[PDB]
């Protein structure tokens, strides 16, 4: 299904569609650490001072951990908190069709987390009987427990965010209402007011589409755009494999703690697995020698998973500081970046929370309904040869009009719109026409 | 060292009965026990291994119980041949040791 | 099956040396799977663990004797040897000769398993 | 050689360069696997039993490899398979002087290969008597011949991947199909065709100067555009450094897996490097002991190997990403970022297929031969001040006019191409000049 | 303090602040390098001969700290080596009230340095008695020293870069000299000059502000800028922790290093710490096992040490790229990217040389002194309805006016600033109110 | 160059135990190069390996005759010894002491070179 | 045990001809092998050392030759004193073994 | 504390094996803190340093009569032994047997501390 | 070895008198350096352990001070029991050596 190529013919689309696509981008991971003589000396003064001998390596290990926990804090930071100030929607939605129940906070919820943002913490679950959920138990939301909890895990800890659920949803909320309330301005200072229906005007005009188009359409587009909303929710509920990168995430490092903890029953060629009995069935000094294959083993296992993590956590901060660059460009914003903020013309995008993540509701102009007409690069009226101003001439079969690029909008080709420049002889594929002049008619009277 | 210590240094078991004979390590052995028969004037026989393990060619009657540090040897059925001194020994830590020996007397 | 018979003077004189043999038939000393190990036994019933040797010559003592006591194996005639010194009037006892199972070794280490079986046991009687 | 400052002179740009410069960027890396076990343990039990007292370490590689295998995959569907549809380009080259033959497949290759990409694998090799080549020699291009040709190679396998170099082709061959037919509009829509020069006018008309230029100067920028390409073909054979950045990846991966191989010679403190001399001459008790060594030693050196590939992924990854962000916002738009899509102002893109990699030839608009012109930030008539609704005024000498800012031509200082704003007191500065007024010669009648 | 929101009120702001951002980016780190036989094997035979045995792992870590160290050179190239010719600012400062004198080079200090990076070059110190500045020492400037005073401190060597400070500087300068003679056009083809104040006009039309904005308001612009400008010395000398990300690479590399020397001290399980007395002390048989295990525990710290630095390499290599594009896009033109170019509407950027950093000076332009007005989405006057052109409708009370959407400029709704499109029965919340036409007061003569 | 002497008694009753002696002249039994072995020649040409002691004491005895063997040196008089216990009718052969180099080693063990020389050999009779 | 095989037991060699002499392992024993000379009752003496490393102060006449499994030593001029048994012997494993010796008879 | 006795042949004829045994009170000799060791002093007030053997029995010697020389420990008696073979006329010396303390251990190796303190001291007197 | 050199073989001080003995090293035996102190046909005695560190029942006059290569016993105030042979011992090496002896003679 090839298409068609001459020289002389231009398809422009009759029609448009107003979509919505969801992008999903993590933000952090799960804050966990790992105390390195915990896990290496359970609760064994015998294996520390053994484990002393080796200087810095747990030190370092701790401070590689520390440092990886505290990226998630700043990662969260640089997408979530660019709002400065908490803006609010106003109770009633009459912004001239356009429902946004969908994606703003709902009063009835127990928490104002959005009918979306409902979904997907909904559908983000971490592993069953996982570490990070099994810690919740011991910790009992206390936290003079983390010692003794930590204990029982073979000193693996897990810490609590900066920023809790309900705050990162505040955030979201107030980025939601300053983009209807107020479209570009709230991002680069103050936040200017504007009607919404005028707001996603100068979006049309930033696309290249004119502001009379919306207006004469605004009950068609508000019926598309909320339509699109609404397939959304479908969408997700529907198909359980769309939030596979925030799983992709919770998988991997719940993988990653698995494996460790499962290390510890290796023998790494000692005589057992388990230091009590090296300590308890052998003679005192022939212990030494045992304790040393299981600190080497079990070190080495732990160097394993925290270069892993450092890996990793690169990645993570790679996606954060994309997610960082979407919410400026895209949300507080208009982007001219053609596939960043969505595929089509990027009108705007509308933040929504989740687990350890973002989702970015894109919505975005796609011509539809092309229709070809013949077409010239200029026209010959006077020995002179005019040029469109914005648009291109086209021709439906016997007459000629200039239209814009991106809507079928027919105009008498006049001096108004066209502007003039050389003569005829050397534009190649000029055509003689007529061009209009408005002052000849006041003149004629 | 790990003392052990059994409980009934004498047991008095009509033929045909039950006896039941304890030991107590003072920490916890897991389950590297072993029970040992001795008739008088005669070699240790080795009753139980393990915890519970029978031994080669001893008759169901005894059975051995327990984990860590109580343990129980039962005898199903006193014959009248089973009249000898029981010994429980555990092997966990090196340097072995040996409870005090239980005389099961029959009436 | 193997059979364990000890050998030694059943009279010595205080302050003077106990040798005892334990000759092996049926199976090798050098067996990878084994240690040889020494035990008495008291008139009140009472068994103390002496030492044990590994088929490899390492040995263990008991430290309520350990100043006083050596084991050795001996390959050519498949025997394991216990000598006693600075002889007491409490070590009078009956002397087991016993043959252990060694459990898992790794790094040169090895657990216990238990004795099985004993020797016929030599009684040793220290005095003038 | 300084650019001599004044505060009333203005250099404008006469003409113009149309110039092609060429792009490369890594996509992809050659999936090679190696099988822990395999590599350790050489058809080996005991060896295989001493190490599994090592635990995971084995299957925590084995997934570590296989994870950077599949992101190859992802990386290059990632860049082209972008186009959704399979266009193609129309059979006769009546493109108005526009010679894109270098760039488009050549039906008389034995491959729908174009005469630049001819070049690009041509020019990219791999090593010599590498073991990427070894490989296909013992595998005899027969996929159940892997086990046994994994075994010859100490474990090293290369998986073949899921886009071949022909199919990679043939996603090039659709973008540059729809970029020559359609312009922007596949990219976020259905493709609207129009003809070549009007495409290129609003290249023009992008960058900021008027669509007329190109259709007065259409010939010369054609032959400008022809030359350009023609150009490329004798820099890329004439400099064989051009593809640095894709043998750099090629190099790098061979150079890992020789060392890696090179690694099982080493004693590592064993009494031999050999596990069949070891296992043959020694006691079975004895060999325990120095397989120990060498699984230690080998063990350490294939962590060594996985990192090092960890970290090099992540690297390429992020030319990889790079690269689909400039396939999107170079070929299937105009950007507005200024060295981003090439130096100079970006008219359009092409994307060429190289091994493991993307060439981009990017067409840019360079002004050339300025002129210094005496400039005034406004105009003085009727005690009002007149602005350039756009360009810049300028003064030849004696007389003042109107121009735009990136190309010399000048306009008669006119109501129409000026506005009025304030008076002359206000603006420092100022000049005073005769406004022309179109209505007033018909009042003149 | 939410925004209150109507259907039919727009907040236009009637005033505007000139602000400056400064934005810290790290660009390279110290070309350190590790020899790892010196380090494991302090001028000792016996323990290079025991190393030997463990194959290419030195050979590898060398390759792996020499490429990093490679890197660092490529980065600051990538960065500041963007500018093809030496340009020069004219002695005199008539750029119309703009006093760059801050960030342009003093002719009085003894470096051409400017007073900006004065404060930055005295405010980034490395650690005291740090081995950067101890190897300094020993070198005593000599080349030839090198190996003596490498060998002094355990194989650690520091290596010079191909681009000095002073270098570097110079680069700036002409970045600098470059943007304030000829704005955008010296990054995308010859300089092409242009008076600054006609400069700056045409970054106000860029943000979508009039040109007569500027040249009416010249005075109090160029105040406001310098007055920013001057609050940059003051904010950088208050607050030291401005410089955290600068300080940030050069703490985590020191500590790199002192970690990686502490741990010779470690015994690693031998019986000494130090290789002379396990070689003068022991029968010399019994030394090799306890040279092995020195030789395990040091040849691990290197690994770890080795991985960390190509670890946080890569993560300064990132931040490179993104300076490097901030260069090209900040400095080189005017970004549409909303807060990429700092917050507000982006004018122009300044760049500052820092120690193995770079410093921006964001200029942006924020709106200031909003007032709400009636707004309208169109006006009926003839059956027919007007659009405006460019901005929107506003009423004072009893008026209508059309003004540009960033500042409040009211101007008489006339034909020439709306189009027609449609009638009245159409669009909602259309206006009734009178449109002027310029032609007909000529015709009442 | 090193010179090897074997001693021992010709005439063995059975069931007895063999006692073989070879002193070394020329070099120290505790040298770090050598490992010395014994091997018996029978009637027949055929020359079985006996078994053999590295120079820091470790023994390593052919599996056909391990139960009946030892090796022992002594480093006051630079002589190895054989003890071959539990002697029979088929033992009777020339019996040789051998000088052999140690080749490569590592972590506690080694090759083996060539046996270079070979002692005088001593012919035992095992008969009532 | 690697079990060598010397394949003609006995070899008659006419004064002043050549003697081929072969040898045979079980399994590869490498170059690890050497060639003894026995003249009769008198004690071995090496000739060849590694698979055909000639020892010092042997005569050029003495070659051995092979690896891995099949060995060969050759006699290049049989003078009168070459009459002896020859072993052939691998150091290869431990539990070093011997061949069964070669009887070259002169004619 | 400690007491160390020496007791040996006080002459022994040349070519002959000078045996000396060092018998230990109040310490055991398998205690692991210690290292026991022999020095023979000379009428030239010369001391020379003859061996000293590890709590575990590992053995040091002399150079100057590696080839001579063997030191053993018996834990049964408590004492070490000294087998000093092929004596000559320059052998006659005054021979201690001291105590000394082991430093650090690791690995299997151990650094020395001093000799504290010595015994009495026999005389050996090597004549025909 | 490290050969001890003791630098004066004797030394005549008078009752009451400072002595001052010297001991050099041929390499570098840090602080493992001890003193004896031998009375006429007695054993000796430790009187100084590490470089400086006098024995428990030592009098406070002996003072031993030194590092590496050079060290010196010092007598602050010479009793009639001082006479005696006083020998440098060195522990830092395996193979410990003993120096030639100081015979401290009174006047």
């Amino acid at each position: 299904n090839c298409v068609a190529y001459s020289n002389n013919s231009i398809a422009i689309p009759t029609n448009f569609t107003i979509s919505v696509t969801t992008e999903i981008l993590p933000v952090s991971m799960t804050k966990t650490s790992v105390d390195c003589t915990m896990y290496i000396c359970g609760d064994s003064t015998e294996c520390s001072n053994l484990l002393l001998q080796y200087g810095s390596f747990c030190t370092q290990l701790n401070r590689a951990l520390t440092g990886i926990a505290v990226e998630q804090d700043k990662n969260t930071q640089e997408v979530f908190a660019q709002v400065k100030q908490i803006y609010c929607t106003p109770p009633i939605k009459d912004f001239g069709g356009f429902n946004f129940s969908q994606i703003l906070p709902d009063p009835s919820k127990p928490s104002k987390r959005s009918p979306i943002e409902d979904l997907l913490f909904n559908k983000v679950t971490l592993a069953d009987a996982g570490f990070i959920k099994q810690y919740g138990d011991c910790l009992g939301d206390i936290a003079a427990r983390d010692l003794i909890c930590a204990q029982k895990f073979n000193g693996l800890t897990v810490l609590p965010p900066l920023l809790t659920d309900e705050m990162i949803a505040q955030y979201t909320s107030a980025l939601l209402a300053g983009t209807i309330t107020s479209g570009w301005t709230f991002g680069a200072g103050p936040a200017l007011q504007i009607p919404f229906p005028m707001q996603m005007a100068y979006r049309f005009n930033g696309i290249g589409v004119t502001q009379n188009v919306l207006y004469e359409n605004q009950k068609l587009i508000a019926n598309q755009f909320n339509s699109a909303i609404g397939k959304i929710q479908d969408s997700l509920s529907s198909t359980p494999s769309a939030l596979g990168k925030l799983q992709d995430v919770v998988n991997q490092n719940a993988e990653a703690l698995n494996t460790l903890v499962k290390q510890l029953s290796s023998n790494f060629g000692a005589i057992s697995s388990v230091l009590n009995d090296i300590l308890s069935r052998l003679d005192p000094p022939e212990a030494e020698v045992q304790i040393d294959r299981l600190i080497t083993g079990r070190l080495q296992s732990l160097q394993t998973y925290v270069t892993q993590q450092l890996i990793r956590a690169a990645e993570i901060r790679a996606s954060a500081n994309l997610a960082a660059t979407k919410m400026s460009e895209c949300v507080l914003g208009q982007s001219k970046r053609v596939d960043f903020c969505g595929k089509g013309y990027h009108l705007m995008s509308f933040p929504q929370s989740a687990p350890h993540g973002v989702v970015f509701l894109h919505v975005t102009y796609v011509p539809a309904q092309e229709k070809n007409f013949t077409t010239a690069p200029a026209i010959c009226h006077d020995g002179k040869a005019h040029f469109p101003r914005e648009g291109v001439f086209v021709s439906n079969g016997t007459h000629w009009f200039v239209t814009q690029r991106n809507f079928y909008e027919p105009q008498i080709i006049t001096t108004d719109n066209t502007f003039v420049s050389g003569n005829c002889d050397v534009v190649i594929g000029i055509v003689n026409n007529t061009v209009y002049d408005p002052l000849q008619p006041e003149l004629d009277s | 060292e790990i003392i052990m210590t059994q409980s009934p240094a004498t047991l008095s078991v009509s033929p045909g009965g039950r006896a039941t004979l304890s030991c107590r390590a003072s920490q916890s052995v897991s389950n590297n026990l072993a029970w040992y028969q001795q008739k008088p004037g005669q070699t240790p026989r080795l009753l139980i291994h393990g915890a519970s393990t029978r031994a080669t060619g001893i008759p169901a009657r005894f059975s051995g119980s327990g984990s860590g540090t109580e343990f129980t040897l039962t005898i199903s059925s006193l014959q009248s041949e089973d009249f000898a001194v029981y010994y429980c020994h555990q092997y966990h830590n090196w340097l072995l040791t040996f409870g005090g020996g239980t005389k099961v007397e029959i009436k | 099956q193997v059979q364990l018979q000890e050998s030694g003077p059943g009279l010595v004189k205080p302050s003077q040396t106990l040798s005892l043999t334990c000759t092996v038939s049926g199976d090798s000393i050098s067996n990878s799977s084994y240690y040889w190990s020494w035990i008495r036994q008291y008139p009140s019933r009472r068994l103390e663990w002496i030492g044990y040797i590994y088929y490899n010559g390492r040995t263990y003592y008991n430290p309520s004797l350990n100043s006083r006591l050596s084991i050795s194996l001996d390959t050519s005639k498949n025997h394991f040897s216990l000598k006693l010194s600075s002889l007491t009037a409490a070590d009078t006892a009956l002397y087991y000769c016993a043959r252990g199972f060694l459990g898992y070794c790794a790094g040169g280490s090895c657990f216990l398993n238990w004795l099985d079986p004993w020797g016929q046991g030599t009684l040793v009687t220290v005095s003038s």
